[PDB]
Parts: C-alpha cells; sequence; structure tokens
RNA sequence: UUAAAGGAAUUGACGGAAGGGCACCACCAGGAGUGGAGCCUGCGGCUUAAUUUGACUCAACACGGGAAACCUCACCCGGCCCGGACACGGACAGGAUUGACAGAUUGAUAGCUCUUUCUCGAUUCCGUGGGUGGUGGUGCAUGGCCGUUCUUAGUUGGUGGAGCGAUUUGUCUGGUUAAUUCCGAUAACGAACGAGACUCUGGCAUGCUAACUAGUUACGCGACCCCCGAGCGGUAACUUCUUAGAGGGACAAGUGGCGUUCAGCCACCCGAGAUUGAGCAAUAACAGGUCUGUGAUGCCCUUAGAUGUCCGGGGCUGCACGCGCGCUACACUGACUGGCUCAGCGUGUGCCUACCCUACGCCGGCAGGCGCGGGUAACCCGUUGAACCCCAUUCGUGAUGGGGAUCGGGGAUUGCAAUUAUUCCCCAUGAACGAGGAAUUCCCAGUAAGUGCGGGUCAUAAGCUUGCGUUGAUUAAGUCCCUGCCCU
RNA sequence: UUUUUUUUUUUUUUUU
C-alpha cells in the first residue's frame, strides 16, 4: 500500500528544498498526471501530504482543481522531523531578506 | 426513489489472501561444516538473479522481481 | 518555439487574473483583502496585493509574501524570480465594499448578533465618506424560516449604466452552525473630481453649474 | 492492475471543467474550459461586458 | 521595424499611442501612422440559469480587441530607447525586425 | 354545545360596479400558420433486469445549453480497488505487509479465488474509535443564481399637520405624456429610487486623423481586340469607397393651427435621420426551480460484500396509444436539367493538460484518398464565386417526374467499439398526403414570410438553438367587446 | 341570454 522507498524521501526533499508543495485533484485513475518537479505521478503526492495536513505537519488550500501546501512555524517545529535526516537547514523561503 | 437492498448470497465471503508461509524459512545446506551448499537454482543475470533466486514448480521457473519466467520439456 | 493566437491569449489572461484573485481571497480570507492589479514586464512581472493588514503579509520576517511568491511560480511556470509580488496598505478601508462585508464575516461568526454588527459595519461606512449603502443579509437567523434582512442608508443607484463603475459589489458566504448566511454589500462611491477616492466622472443626472460672474458694467 | 481503461482522450469524458471538475453541461472552447454555471461568476474578472 | 499595440481599452490604447507619437517625433525618424486594425469581438452566449426553468432567457457577453499598427525603420539602437517607456498594463507590445 | 359571534374604522385583494387609460405574450383589418399527413424530438402511459431522475397553466414539455455506441451515468447485471487520513491498541511474524510467471478458473493476458512459491522490506494488517467519499434524501433547513408577480409606472422614509389607533396627507380636482412626464392647484415642505438621463449599436459626415496585414487614381511593363489618340482584365500622389479614433450633427428648433401666462399636440419646409434596436433596470414577494454546477452548505442516510470508486456489457431509443415545440410537403407563381450572377457576422493547430481551418496538383463515378503549401490571421483558405432569384430546356393537372418516409443490396469515413441508432454516398423500393374540423399562436417596416451561411454542442454532427445576411408584402396608426394590467 | 363547483390543516417572535 506503499510508495517505493525512495519517493517519500524524495517527495519530502522537494518540500525541503522550496516549502511549497502543489499538485492538483486529478487522482490518477482515468487519466495519468505528473507533477512536472518529479518523476511520481499525483496519487502518491496526494498521499503523502494527507499524512501532514491530518497531524497538522503542513496547512492546506484548494483552489479551482489544485492543491496547494502552506507551512506554518508549528509547521517548521514538525520540519524539524524532516530534520532528523540532514544537518540544521531552513527551507529558503524563511530564511533571509535581501 | 425508494428501494431498497439486501443480499441475495449468491455469491459467498470469498476472503483475500491470508499469506501462508512457514515459522521460518530454511534454505541453505551446509556440508562438511563449513562448505555451502545451494539446493535451488538461480535467475540468469538481468539484475535480478545475483541474489534473487528462482521459484520451484511443476515444471516453471519463476524470477521474483523482474518476473523472468523460465520453462522447460 | 511557443505562441498562440491574440483571440486566445486574451481570455487565457483573464483567467490568470480570475485564478490569482480568487486564490488569494480563498487563503487571504484572514486579514482585509481587497484585490491585485497584475503588471506584465518582459523581463518581470508584478503582483500588488491591495490589501488592509499589511503586517499580517509581511508577517515575521517577509515570510509570507516570499511562500506566495513561490507558490505563484510553482504553478504558471515563470521561474526564477521572474515574477515578483508586492503589497500595498489601502487607505480608506471603509470604502472597499470587499473589506466591509470580509470584516463583517469574523465578527459574525464568533457570537456577535446580526443587528449589533450590520449597524456597526454601516455606520462605519456612512462616516467613511459614503453617499450611500446596502446590506442584505440572508439566512436561517432566529428561525427555520429563510426570513432576509435589509439595511439601507442614503442614496443607492440601481439600473443604468453608471452602476458598474459607481457600485461595489460584495458577495460573500459565512458557515456557521445554523447553516449558511450570504451577505451582499454595496457602496456608492462619492464624486471625487480628482484622486484615487472615487470616479472622475460626474452623473449624467447631478449636473453642477458655475456661480454668478460679476457686478459693475455701467458705461465709464 | 487496470484501473484505466477505455482511452478517454476524446468525447465526453476527457472534456473537465476548470473551475470545479464538472464534465456533465457543455464546456466551451475558445481557449476557455467552464460550467456556463460558473462562467456567469467570473465573467466580471476574466473582463467580459454585456452592451 | 514596425510596433504592434493590442490593447484592451480604447482609451489606453489611445493614451499610449500618442505618447509613443510625441516620443517619436523630437527625433529625425520617418514614422507611419497609427493604422488602425479591424476589431475582433469574441462572443459567448449563455443560458443564464444553472436549471432549465423560467423563459429563455440569454446572456449576451462582448471583448473589444483593438490594434494599432505603426512602423519606424531606424537602427534597432533607437528602438531599444524607445522601448523604454512606462506603459499601461493593459497595453501589448510586439516588436518586429 | 361552542371561544367566539359581533360592532364601527384602516389597508390589500376582488367585483358579470362607475369614471380615466394602456398592451398585438389582448382585439380589430390582414398575413404566415399550428392543430389534418409523414418524419425528427421531448412528455404522459405501457413493457422492462433497468427502461435513472427534476419540471406539469402562462410561470414544464428541441428544458436541464440532455445531439448518449461506451465514458457521460445518476439505473440494472457481473467482476476488481482503498484513495482505512490520523490516534490508541492487537499479532509484531524469532525479518515473512504485498506483487507476480505458469496451470485451473473467469469475458479477461483480474495472482479475484484455488494449485504452486519466488519476491516485497516496518507504509502495513487485525481491531477499538474517529474520519473520508457520495449525480443518495430534503430546494418546504439554506447561500449563490435564475425566472415570475411586472415590460406596467410604480415605491419609500425625515419634519410637519388629521385622527386614540391601524394609517393617511406628500403620492392631487384638472390639462398633458409611452410614464408619480411636466404644468398647475394645494397642510404640506423639501427629498430619494424607478422612467428618462446613462453604455453599446444603426444611419450622416469634414477636403481632421492615415494607412506595403485595406484601397484608389495615375504612371509604366505586359496579353488580346479592332487597329483610330481607343477597350477589357494581369505586375507618383491621394483616402470617396476599407478600417477606426477625436469631434460635429437633432433640439420640437423654424412656420402655421389647436393650446389657460402654460405644459404640450397636430401638419409642413429643410435634413441623412423628425427617432431605431437593445442593454441595465425599483420597493416587496413566490413557502416558483436548482442539494444533478461547485472543495457553497446544515441535518439525516451509506461507508469495504459500499449508495465511494473503477472495469465489461445493457439502457435511457424499447409501442395498442394521447399531447407540445418543429422540418419536409401537398406541385404549373411549380419540379427537372443546363447556363448566368452578387453577401455579412464570424471561425481556424502543438492551446494551464489535449486540440484544427484548408489552397494546389494527381487517383477515384460519389462519399473520399495521397503528396505538396499556407494560416496563430485585414497577410491563407478568402476580391468567403452561397442559396433564393434570373435566362434557357423538358415535364402538362395526372398521387404525375409532386411527395421521399418505408427498406434490399453495396461503398467510403470517424472511432477502442456502430450491431437493438452513428454519419455520408450509389442503385432499388415509391406509402400517407388533394392546403387541413373544434380551437389556438405570432406579427407593424427592412417588419412577418421564403432562402442560405457562421457559431454553441462535436470525432463523426443538425431538422435544435443562437447570430448573420439575402429577396422582401398585405393591413393598422385605433379601440377597450374578448384576455389581461395601471390610477381615483 | 348563459357563466355553476373546486380536498384540508399547513403563518411564531428581538436587544441599545
Ligand atoms: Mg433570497
Ligand atoms: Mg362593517
Ligand atoms: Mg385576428
Ligand atoms: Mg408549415
Ligand atoms: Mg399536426
Ligand atoms: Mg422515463
Ligand atoms: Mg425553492
Ligand atoms: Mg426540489
Ligand atoms: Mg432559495
Ligand atoms: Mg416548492
Ligand atoms: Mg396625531
Ligand atoms: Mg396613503
Ligand atoms: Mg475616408
Ligand atoms: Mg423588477
Ligand atoms: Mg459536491
Ligand atoms: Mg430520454
Ligand atoms: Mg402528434
Ligand atoms: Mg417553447
Ligand atoms: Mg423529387
Ligand atoms: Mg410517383
Ligand atoms: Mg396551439
Ligand atoms: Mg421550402
Ligand atoms: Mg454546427
Ligand atoms: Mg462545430
Ligand atoms: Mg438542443
Ligand atoms: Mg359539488
Ligand atoms: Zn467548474
Amino acid at each position: 500500500m506503499l510508495m517505493p522507498k525512495k519517493n517519500r524521501i524524495a517527495i519530502y526533499e522537494l518540500l525541503f528544498k522550496e516549502g511549497v508543495m502543489v499538485a492538483k485533484k486529478d487522482v490518477h485513475m482515468p487519466k495519468h498526471p505528473e507533477l512536472a518537479d518529479k518523476n511520481v505521478p499525483n496519487l502518491h503526492v496526494m498521499k503523502a501530504m494527507q499524512s501532514l495536513k491530518s497531524r497538522g505537519y503542513v496547512k492546506e488550500q484548494f483552489a479551482w482543481r489544485h492543491f496547494y501546501w502552506y507551512l506554518t512555524n508549528e509547521g517548521i517545529q514538525y520540519l524539524r522531523d524532516y530534520l532528523h535526516l540532514p544537518p540544521e537547514i531552513v527551507p529558503a523561503t524563511l530564511r533571509r531578506s535581501r | 426513489k425508494r428501494k431498497k437492498k439486501s443480499y441475495t448470497t449468491p455469491k459467498k465471503n470469498k476472503h483475500k489472501r491470508k499469506k501462508v508461509k512457514l515459522a521460518v524459512l530454511k534454505y541453505y545446506k551446509v556440508d562438511e561444516n563449513g562448505k555451502i551448499s545451494r539446493l535451488r537454482r538461480e535467475c540468469p543475470s538481468d539484475e535480478c538473479g545475483a541474489g534473487v533466486f528462482m521459484a520451484s514448480h511443476f515444471d516453471r521457473h519463476y524470477c521474483g522481481k523482474c518476473c523472468l519466467t523460465y520453462c522447460f520439456n | 518555439a511557443v505562441q498562440i493566437s491574440k483571440k486566445r491569449k486574451f481570455v487565457a489572461d483573464g483567467i490568470f487574473k480570475a485564478e490569482l484573485n480568487e486564490f488569494l481571497t480563498r487563503e487571504l480570507a484572514e486579514d482585509g483583502y481587497s484585490g491585485v492589479e497584475v503588471r506584465v514586464t518582459p523581463t518581470r512581472t508584478e503582483i500588488i496585493i491591495l490589501a488592509t493588514r499589511t503586517q499580517n503579509v509581511l508577517g515575521e520576517k517577509g515570510r509570507r509574501i516570499r511562500e506566495l511568491t513561490a507558490v505563484v511560480q510553482k504553478r504558471f511556470g515563470f521561474p526564477e524570480g521572474s515574477v515578483e509580488l508586492y503589497a500595498e496598505k489601502v487607505a480608506t478601508r471603509g470604502l472597499c465594499a470587499i473589506a466591509q462585508a470580509e470584516s463583517l464575516r469574523y465578527k459574525l461568526l464568533g457570537g456577535l448578533a446580526v443587528r449589533r454588527a450590520c449597524y456597526g459595519v454601516l455606520r462605519f461606512i456612512m462616516e467613511s465618506g459614503a453617499k450611500g449603502c446596502e446590506v442584505v443579509v440572508s439566512g436561517k437567523l432566529r428561525g427555520q424560516r429563510a426570513k432576509s434582512m435589509k439595511f439601507v442608508d442614503g442614496l443607492m443607484i440601481h439600473s443604468g449604466d453608471p452602476v458598474n463603475y459607481y457600485v461595489d459589489t460584495a458577495v460573500r458566504h459565512v458557515l456557521l452552525r445554523q447553516g449558511v448566511l450570504g451577505i451582499k454589500v454595496k457602496i456608492m462611491l462619492p464624486w471625487d473630481p480628482t484622486g484615487k477616492i472615487g470616479p472622475k466622472k460626474p452623473l449624467p443626472d447631478h449636473v453642477s453649474i458655475v456661480e454668478p460672474k460679476d457686478e459693475i458694467l455701467p458705461t465709464t | 492492475q487496470l484501473y484505466w481503461s477505455h482511452p478517454r482522450k476524446f468525447g465526453q469524458g476527457s472534456r473537465s471543467c476548470r473551475v470545479c471538475s464538472n464534465r456533465h453541461g457543455l464546456i466551451r472552447k475558445y481557449g476557455l474550459n467552464m460550467c456556463r454555471q460558473c462562467f456567469r461568476q467570473y465573467a466580471k474578472d476574466i473582463g467580459f461586458i454585456k452592451l | 521595424i514596425r510596433i504592434t499595440l493590442t490593447s484592451r481599452n480604447v482609451k489606453s490604447l489611445e493614451k499610449v499611442c500618442a505618447d509613443l507619437i510625441r516620443g517619436a517625433k523630437e527625433k529625425n525618424l520617418k514614422v507611419k501612422g497609427p493604422v488602425r486594425m479591424p476589431t475582433k469581438t469574441l462572443r459567448i452566449t449563455t443560458r443564464k440559469t444553472p436549471c432549465g426553468e423560467g423563459s429563455k432567457t440569454w446572456d449576451r457577453f462582448q471583448m473589444r480587441i483593438h490594434k494599432r499598427l505603426i512602423d519606424l525603420h531606424s537602427p534597432s539602437e533607437i528602438v531599444k530607447q524607445i522601448t523604454s517607456i512606462s506603459i499601461e498594463p493593459g497595453v501589448e507590445v510586439e516588436v518586429t525586425i
């Protein structure tokens, strides 16, 4: 019922890079939408981000077909759960301003 | 409308698969207390058979990962 | 290696404006969101977000505007920081009807009976330079039957052309345990001949003349 | 597994609204995809006028 | 080198065209006039109602597409200066060499 | 035995009550019809495994932009899937969780189930809860929207008088207007919405603007005609036609008559036009319709053998019937065959997620095919060589050659699939129908009507609908009987 | 000159 093992770490890598995840509601069965950022199509994106929005790790917004994923400071407190793996790096939204 | 449903039962409870194995599965044979004997056949090299073995069957030889099938008369 | 027709590029731009605006009103409903002006430049695309609380837009470190700057890039494919977002402080809060209905919503969620909230927003709008205003609230209020409520203060135009640049329509939904409440706020902007306050064309009915000229005119 | 058959490259199934994933009421083709129900909501944004 | 101004409304079209002519004619630039391409009208007609009850009542939506062509035969170095104008957001510019 | 009966008085509504008006969803004078036939397509009723369902006077019935081969699809019949988020807890397999070859099985090449046993690497799985999803119910729980009351002129408050009050007076005796439109009178005073004013379009126009993505005149070259400086079409300046911006131009202004100092009406000159078509559109409502447009939504219902979801068929089309919107017709003012001849909206490809328009040449009788070329468009299709009409031929009052349904055989073309529906074409078959009873609809000038084209749906695609044109009448310019509305 | 009838109950009220 799982993804491949590279899939979870890759999609959390994309979230830890940008801080913004975006997909659409088209659930993989009548047609095959692929994210332009990754290889895995869209179903596993949904199943990965629903675990975050359920536990409260990543907030959710919906628009016209699409999901946008939003990140709070509580979201950063559970970006610490991703920071289990690498050294201390903030995703490049919060950190600096020129 | 106001339709009402029920089970006619001409199709009983067919269970989903309950995977059956032994308690553990012992594969490797030691000869002379230190020499390795392998009882079962190995898959050919299509980036599967290096550490993945075949299945035994009445006539078939099945590869687990990449579904390579050999069979001989 | 890409171009489309002039007939379809305008309607694609319009669907882009509508998508952007209603995503910003679906997730910026917390503070006072008024609108956008989207400027295009062949090096950079600016998005001006007319909003009320720019403190809530900047946030902690300048965080939310940069997050939504990444958001707008990651679906429309304008990379490398080509799209730049800015927020602007709306000076007349009570003049934007979209802002005032959005201010009415968060009061009407947490208690705050409909009479007190509606008279409070009407006195504020009428104090804020408005010539006339109308607030209509429909929904399950104090019963099972849908008793609609109307509130009119001053001077309202309904027919003719200059509705479309005198009357600012605001239509919003409120979810409560009773169900839903539909609100309609429409505010007739005052005629100011110069500036950003109201429209610059006068009413065709309201005709201004000049006061008398002179007096002395006798021969030498 | 067979989740997807039935090529769906054309016809009524391939037509999907851009606003609420509707397919039943017909969807136009001017570079635009709507319902005709939510088009009236959004014509004032996308820039159509009656006259 | 020609410039195509395709705009959303007529007043901003006329104002950016007048600004371009005023910023053009002080130089020694031979200018071809603001030629008026004919108006395209994209029409959409709508049933107005989610369910089919009542009198048959139709919307009639229009957009007017306006287009002006201006020819400025020159070296392209001057055209780079001509491009730099604080332009109205409802106007689209094409340049063609 | 019953909780009212009743009295005055106010506002609605209504009146086969009176006054004053208005409207072709009303009439008169007329036109085209519809209702009669065939056919297309909705609805009721049957049949059905299901023939999914909403709407039932205007204010439902070519409506859900509902033109379905499956998808759509909500209904049957059968087979898979978890997308069971997430907590706590159970086994925790001393790591074994799912994926699958082959064989049986099943429509299936579904590891669905059984035989068989390799793989899979801490997401599972089992359960207690919660939750998710729903074209399920409830439009009489609701928002949004739409329609209608209501295409008529109506509607409301502040202060003040009247009355205990409900309310009224403003909002009116009269004149006038499409109009609560104005003039006037006046216990009312100033006001506001609506109508107009406003926006688009139409018509006129400057010799303003100005044009190699539009032209024109000249000037050439150039082909033919006669040959006589001519004539027809191929390749220097000016905007009249082509496009579109600013501006102007029409106001009852001028005359006369009817008019109370009036408000205004009638007739006429001049003009391009003495006013065209729309849009928007009040206060208050319907217990109008939509939960099947929505991630707009309350509550209920169902949630793993699912009302979620795919997947394969079938179906909404099935016919002793009645009804509605329509198309083709009933022929000589016509059909057939040839020739001649002029349009306007607007549409067209690598599109925010899946998509063309066609020029040329050659093959084929036609539907069509093959190469080649253009068009992201005032550039190419396309000086959109349209139909109607016009000229010539044949047919000659005959169910005739009008009529073209019924249906036999074949041929292209889309598509994953046309069979119990595609569509197009060829040959054959050749019915009813003789201008339509009771009744009813629509309509005043580029109008009804004949006719073709473009768009929406789409792949295939119009008899539908929505815009465009093209040819182009008859009879009104009036009333309140009939239908219905507004004011005392 | 006509011209009659057309189930039955569904309708509750505020602070400044
Ligand atoms: Mg309402
Ligand atoms: Mg009495
Ligand atoms: Mg008559
Ligand atoms: Mg007929
Ligand atoms: Mg008939
Ligand atoms: Mg039925
Ligand atoms: Mg209702
Ligand atoms: Mg209903
Ligand atoms: Mg309602
Ligand atoms: Mg009802
Ligand atoms: Mg009194
Ligand atoms: Mg009164
Ligand atoms: Mg001209
Ligand atoms: Mg009204
Ligand atoms: Mg829904
Ligand atoms: Mg049907
Ligand atoms: Mg019939
Ligand atoms: Mg009808
Ligand atoms: Mg014939
Ligand atoms: Mg015959
Ligand atoms: Mg009739
Ligand atoms: Mg005919
Ligand atoms: Mg068509
Ligand atoms: Mg088409
Ligand atoms: Mg239709
Ligand atoms: Mg009786
Ligand atoms: Zn939608």
